[PDB]
């Protein structure tokens, strides 16, 4: 389809991950995997070969930068802060790709890449958990963007409702062939 | 023109007082919500600003004499702001009294008691109370009880005696007879007609009330004693006082923990619904929103949005440290919050209502002038919260609410178990509070000589409460200061009055709601008429005599145990059948007197030599056998004595404490060793 944006200089964070929906295209997965190397292909209810054969109504790809060592934190069944307050995966539609992208392909690595570690709210200390296929709320992100990188829990007031949020970076865990995560769902 | 300038002064005070109260109360809230040195500093600074404000205003307040004030609310507000308190003390005495107060608090707080036989195991106060509430070992319970008295009591003694004098001098500087009146003055008020109450009949009301609830306490005493005798065999006599260390706590203020040894119908389950609440998927918010539903169906106030947004209803898992002790907060500017760590339990279900009820009262008097924004008195605040708690504790509520099975029915065995547990909580503590303040008042007044403080403490305690010391004590001890409230200068009588008011309020409200049958089965849910009467009284705050507030809801200006006795009527009758003629107790007996010997007559050094000779005689008696016991003069215990006339004694093993060697054994131990008891 048009995958010139998937492999572009801006590499999105977990707190603010990016995605696209591709329609009315002839897919070319065999090039995507030739342009960048893949270390792991982990997918339920579908196979690496199945995704390369046949046309589908809609293709959705979500992506963000993320260190390999933390791969278990995106696992199904995980109760980690990374998956709970930022990126919940959609398991209602059949693939997590761990792919190192060579510095020869203009992808940069700049900015304090981060994810939300906590986002409570109200007198219930109720948590603000991200629904599968969704994104962290504007209120959680706005607070987190003004937090220290040391993970302190700070109070904010958003529209009359109190929130206690914290943010933690992983800006240090980078390599020239930076490790990125892509998630593919096929309709 | 005094009336007019006093008016302007108070209006000015009240305006800034509310603004500053908000800053201080909020800083304190934020600190407890989120614990850190930074917030502790903000809290301390905000509190310092408050004190400077209040103190400066109390200086100007002296320019507005009460003599020329005809308005009741100006009169009351000036009386509150004008008091000097500790400030009429000179700098030396003020500083010394503060130092003594702080030292007394510290000795109590970090007091420790170690195991006398195995002194590598030692407990802090909270560790000691855990042992004291749970153990059934007569020996362990005794060294915990006795240890605390010698480790903490005796260290507090030298401070209390100076303390009493300085507190009395402070009170005299405020135009009181002594410190007793300083405290009793919290109930004093002068209204119109019969709404005029003297601080000097508080003593009259508590003595009268105490006597009317004596029959109920005597029935409870005989029952608990008869049952407790099977937990601690041949330690407790058929008739007499209970040993202090077997009462289920460090001070014996509640018989709450004796319930498990005293259950009327032990095989029967009590009522709660913790398992049901989990099955029905309850949580914090549900628990509090259900409590609001209750207050609304009674006809009082609904909660504000700030409460639901601003409070702490659950324990956080964010990484923040907090203190979970339940407290209702009023931060000013009509900002009402609850700070509690709620979980799906019967205890939190009912506590949530208690804290909610305090807020309902806080709202009602919000309309009052700043200094008058409190309840009618010390007792009304909790008395109201307790009534509103009883209303939902009852299974009548729990069933109507849909939490209990609709096939749920109330047995006449379950009724007895419930009432006894309540009696151990209420009936059992009433005599403790009464006796403590009875003694305390006499000490500050000056009716008990310093040298007779402990003598009267234990004599009076056996007469009123029916508790006796496992071991005799000298005047080096001061067991009264063993309790937090004495050591830290708190009034205790509020615990007596809140109970009496609680039942006066409950009964009047039930009658208004047209309740028929026993009061312990009363409910005020879906009774707007009972709701309206309660609201009118709560709204008064301190603008009227507390006897006025009492008259509106209970139709009298005096306190009566009348309603308490009716609450427990079915228990009284049940206990009577169980106790027969074992009703009441004697104050002649003590745990160590049965085996004592009497000595007829004397210097303290001669008493030492006597005790040394007795210890020697015991050593010789045992030496003849093949058991060696290292008895010393210290192991001979001396009972109440009459100087230069007579004394009594007994001896115990240095490695057990709880044991007393039988009179006959001690007596011929002395006879065998009759020779070689001479000197020079
Ligand atoms: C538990 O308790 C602690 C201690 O009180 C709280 O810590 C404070 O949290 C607040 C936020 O609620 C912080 O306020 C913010 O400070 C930012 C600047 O930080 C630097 O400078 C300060 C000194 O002033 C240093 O202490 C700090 O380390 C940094 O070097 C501001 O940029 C923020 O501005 C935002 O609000 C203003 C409002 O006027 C807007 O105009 C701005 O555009 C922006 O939105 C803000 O002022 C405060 O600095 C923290 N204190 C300390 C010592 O660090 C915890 O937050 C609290 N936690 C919870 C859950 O209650
Ligand atoms: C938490 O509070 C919000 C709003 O707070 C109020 O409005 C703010 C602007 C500020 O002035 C606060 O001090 C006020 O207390 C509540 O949201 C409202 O909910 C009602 C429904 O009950 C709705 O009709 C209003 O339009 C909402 N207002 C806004 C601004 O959104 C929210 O319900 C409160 N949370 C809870 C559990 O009650
Ligand atoms: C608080 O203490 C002050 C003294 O510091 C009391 O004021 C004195 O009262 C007496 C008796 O009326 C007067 O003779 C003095 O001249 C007053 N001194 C001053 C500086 O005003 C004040 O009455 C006390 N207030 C209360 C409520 O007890
Ligand atoms: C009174 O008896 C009850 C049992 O009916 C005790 O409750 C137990 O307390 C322990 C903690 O010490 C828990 O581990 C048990 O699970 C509780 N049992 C049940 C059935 O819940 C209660 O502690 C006793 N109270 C006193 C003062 O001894
Ligand atoms: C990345 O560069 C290395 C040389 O350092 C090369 O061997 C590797 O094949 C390149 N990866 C891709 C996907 O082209
Ligand atoms: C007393 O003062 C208050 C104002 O604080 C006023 O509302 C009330 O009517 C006054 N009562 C009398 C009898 O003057
Ligand atoms: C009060 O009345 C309501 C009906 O409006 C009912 O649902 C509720 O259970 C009643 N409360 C009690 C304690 O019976
Ligand atoms: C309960 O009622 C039964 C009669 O149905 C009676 O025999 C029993 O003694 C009563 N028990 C109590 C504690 O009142
Ligand atoms: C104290 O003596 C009793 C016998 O009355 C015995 O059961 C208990 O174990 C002894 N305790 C110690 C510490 O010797």
């Amino acid at each position: 389809c048009n995958f010139t944006e998937l492999f572009r200089e801006r590499a999105p964070t977990i707190m603010q991950y990016k995605r696209e929906v591709f329609t009315r295209c002839n897919y070319n997965l065999s090039l995507l995997l030739s342009l960048v190397q893949v270390d792991e292909f982990v997918c339920d209810k579908a196979t690496p070969e199945a995704l390369a054969t046949g046309c589908y109504s809609s293709l959705t790809v979500d992506w963000f930068a993320f260190p390999y060592a933390w791969k278990s934190y995106l696992a199904i069944g995980s109760a980690d802060r990374i998956v709970r307050f930022n990126y919940n995966q959609d398991y209602s539609n059949p693939c997590r790709i761990h792919s190192k992208v060579n510095s020869s392909i203009g992808i940069s690595y700049a900015g304090a890449y981060s994810y939300i570690t906590n986002c409570n709210y109200g007198a219930t200390n109720k948590d603000d958990v991200v629904k599968p296929g969704g994104r962290a709320s504007q209120q959680c992100i706005t607070g987190a963007l003004n937090s220290p990188t040391t993970g302190q829990l700070w109070a904010y007031n958003f529209g009359g409702v109190p929130y206690r949020v914290s943010r933690l970076t992983y800006t240090d865990h980078l390599s020239d062939p930076l490790d990125m995560v892509y998630v593919i769902t096929v309709k | 023109t005094t009336e007019e300038e006093a008016r302007d002064f108070l209006d000015k005070f009240n305006s800034e007082a509310e603004n500053l109260s908000h800053e201080s109360a909020l800083a304190s809230w934020d600190y407890n919500t989120n614990i850190t040195d930074e917030n502790a500093q903000k809290m301390n600074e905000a509190d310092s600003k408050w004190s400077d404000f209040y103190k400066e205003q109390s200086k100007r307040a002296q320019a507005f004499p009460l003599q020329e004030i005809q308005n009741l609310t100006i009169k009351l507000q000036l009386q509150i702001l004008q008091q000097n308190g500790s400030s009429v003390l000179t700098a030396e005495k003020s500083k010394r009294l503060s130092t003594i107060l702080t030292t007394m608090s510290t000795i109590y707080s970090t007091g420790k008691v170690c195991n006398p036989n195995n002194p590598q195991q030692c407990f802090t106060l909270s560790g000691l109370e855990d042992i004291m509430e749970k153990s059934k070992d007569y020996h362990q319970r005794l060294w915990v009880w006795e240890g605390w008295r010698s480790e903490v009591g005796k260290q507090l003694r030298p401070l209390y005696e100076e303390y009493v004098v300085l507190k009395n001098e402070m009170a005299r500087g405020n135009n009181y007879e002594d410190y007793g009146d300083y405290w009793r003055g919290d109930y004093e008020t002068e209204g119109e007609d019969g709404y005029n109450y003297s601080r000097n009949q508080l003593m009259e009301d508590v003595d009268r009330i105490f006597l009317e609830i004596k029959p109920l306490y005597e029935q409870l005493h005989a029952y608990v004693r008869a049952k407790l005798m099977n937990a601690y065999p041949s330690r407790i006599s058929p008739t007499g006082c209970l040993p202090a260390h077997l009462l289920g706590d460090m001070w014996g203020r509640f018989w709450t923990n004796l319930y498990n040894l005293t259950v009327p119908f032990e095989q029967k389950q009590n009522i709660d619904v913790t398992e049901t609440m989990k099955k029905q998927s309850w949580d914090a918010e549900k628990i509090f929103k259900e409590a609001e539903k209750f207050y609304l169906s009674v006809g009082l106030y609904s909660m504000t949005q700030g409460f639901w947004n601003n409070s702490m209803l659950t324990e956080p898992s964010d990484g923040r440290q907090v203190v979970c002790h339940p407290t209702a907060w009023d931060l000013g500017e009509d900002d009402f919050r609850i700070k509690m760590c709620t979980k799906v339990t019967m205890d939190d279900f009912l506590t949530a209502h208690h804290e909610m009820g305090h807020i309902q009262y806080d709202m009602a008097y919000a309309k009052q002038p700043y200094l008058l924004r409190n309840g009618a008195n010390e007792g009304f605040h909790e008395a109201v919260g307790e009534v509103m708690s009883l209303s939902v504790a009852t299974p009548k509520h729990l069933k109507g609410m849909g939490l209990l099975p609709s096939d749920f029915s109330e047995d006449n065995e379950t009724e007895i178990n419930f009432l006894l547990k309540q009696a151990l909580n209420i009936v059992g503590t009433l005599p403790f509070t009464y006796m403590l303040e009875k003694w305390r008042w006499m000490v500050f007044e000056g009716k008990i000589p310093k040298e007779q403080w402990m003598e009267k403490w234990w004599e009076m305690k056996r007469e009123i409460v029916g508790v006796v010391e496992p071991l005799p004590h000298d005047e080096t001890y001061c067991d009264p200061a063993s309790l937090f409230h004495v050591a830290n200068d708190y009034s205790f009588i509020r615990y007596f009055t809140r109970t009496i008011l609680e039942f006066q309020f409950q009964e009047a409200l039930c009658k208004i709601a047209k309740h028929e049958g026993p009061l312990h089965k009363c409910d005020i849910s879906n009774s707007t008429e009972a709701g309206k009467k309660l609201k009118d009284m709560l709204e008064l705050g301190k603008s009227k005599p507390w006897t006025y507030a009492l008259n509106q809801i209970a139709r009298t200006k005096e306190m009566d145990a009348k309603p308490l006795l009716n609450y427990f009527e079915p228990l009284f009758s049940w206990l009577k059948k169980q106790n027969g003629n074992s009703v009441g107790w004697s104050a002649d007996w003590s745990p160590y007197s049965e085996q004592s010997l009497k000595v007829r007559i004397w210097n303290d050094n001669e008493m030492y030599l006597f005790r040394s000779s007795v210890a020697y005689a015991m050593r010789v008696y045992f030496s003849k056998m093949n058991k060696t016991i290292p008895f010393t003069a210290e192991d001979v215990r001396v009972s109440d004595e009459k100087k230069r006339v007579s004394f009594k004694f007994f001896v115990t093993s240095p490695t057990n404490i709880s044991d007393i060697i039988p009179r006959s054994e001690v007596e011929d131990a002395i006879r065998m060793s009759r020779s070689r008891i001479n000197d020079a």
